[PDB]
């Protein structure tokens, strides 16, 4: 389905991915996700803490599974997944970046997720 | 009945302090990940958890009563 824009498509992933609990936030879980074959999607972003990890994530995509997408601004991904799920209209206690997240088999496979993502993925 | 008197010891284990964690994979060449020590393939590890190279020991926090060499 979708309108075939990369950003609002990846949002439709994220909706059902939240329910699926596919989100592997933080470096330890990110590493474990891509060292595992259960991952199917990766998105990275600009320098959060080091310019080293942005390199390392590409290094892991090389060795294990190429799937990478880059959408910059840590604050974007930080907003996109709150405490466990995106939480409130507000929420000033956190909005801190997740810096990169990995999602498992586009969350759920039930509807539009497969087509919107597959259109981009073989090209990228 | 009565209320407590006075000790003076008052310490905590450590707060598991916020550090730059995962450089257990070392960047040398592209896209190679240079391990210094095994990312343990225990009997229930998914190979997504590392094992500590303690120096004088070999210890995983998951396999913590088992699979602990002293080398």
């Amino acid at each position: 389905g979708g309108v075939m824009d990369v950003n609002t498509a990846l949002q439709e992933v994220l909706k059902t991915a939240l329910i699926h609990d596919g989100l592997a936030r933080g470096i330890r879980e990110a590493a474990k996700a891509l060292d595992k074959r259960q991952a199917h999607l990766c998105v990275l972003a600009s320098n959060c803490d080091e310019p080293m990890y942005v390199k390392l994530v590409e290094a892991l995509c090389a060795e294990h599974q190429i799937n990478l997408i880059k959408v910059d601004d840590n604050k974007k991904l930080g907003e996109w997944v709150g405490l466990c799920k995106i939480d409130r209209e507000g929420k000033p206690r956190k909005v801190v970046g997740c810096s990169c997240v990995v999602v498992k088999d586009y969350g759920k496979e039930s509807q539009a997720k497969d087509v919107i993502e597959e259109y981009f993925k073989c090209k990228k | 009945k009565k209320s407590y008197t006075t000790p003076k010891k008052n310490k905590h284990k450590r707060k598991k302090v916020k550090l730059a964690v995962l450089k257990y994979y070392k960047v040398d060449e592209n896209g190679k990940i240079s391990r210094l020590r095994r990312e343990c393939p225990s009997d229930e590890c998914g190979a997504g958890v590392f094992m500590a190279s303690h120096f004088d020991r070999h210890y995983c926090g998951k396999c913590c009563l088992t699979y602990c060499f002293n080398k």
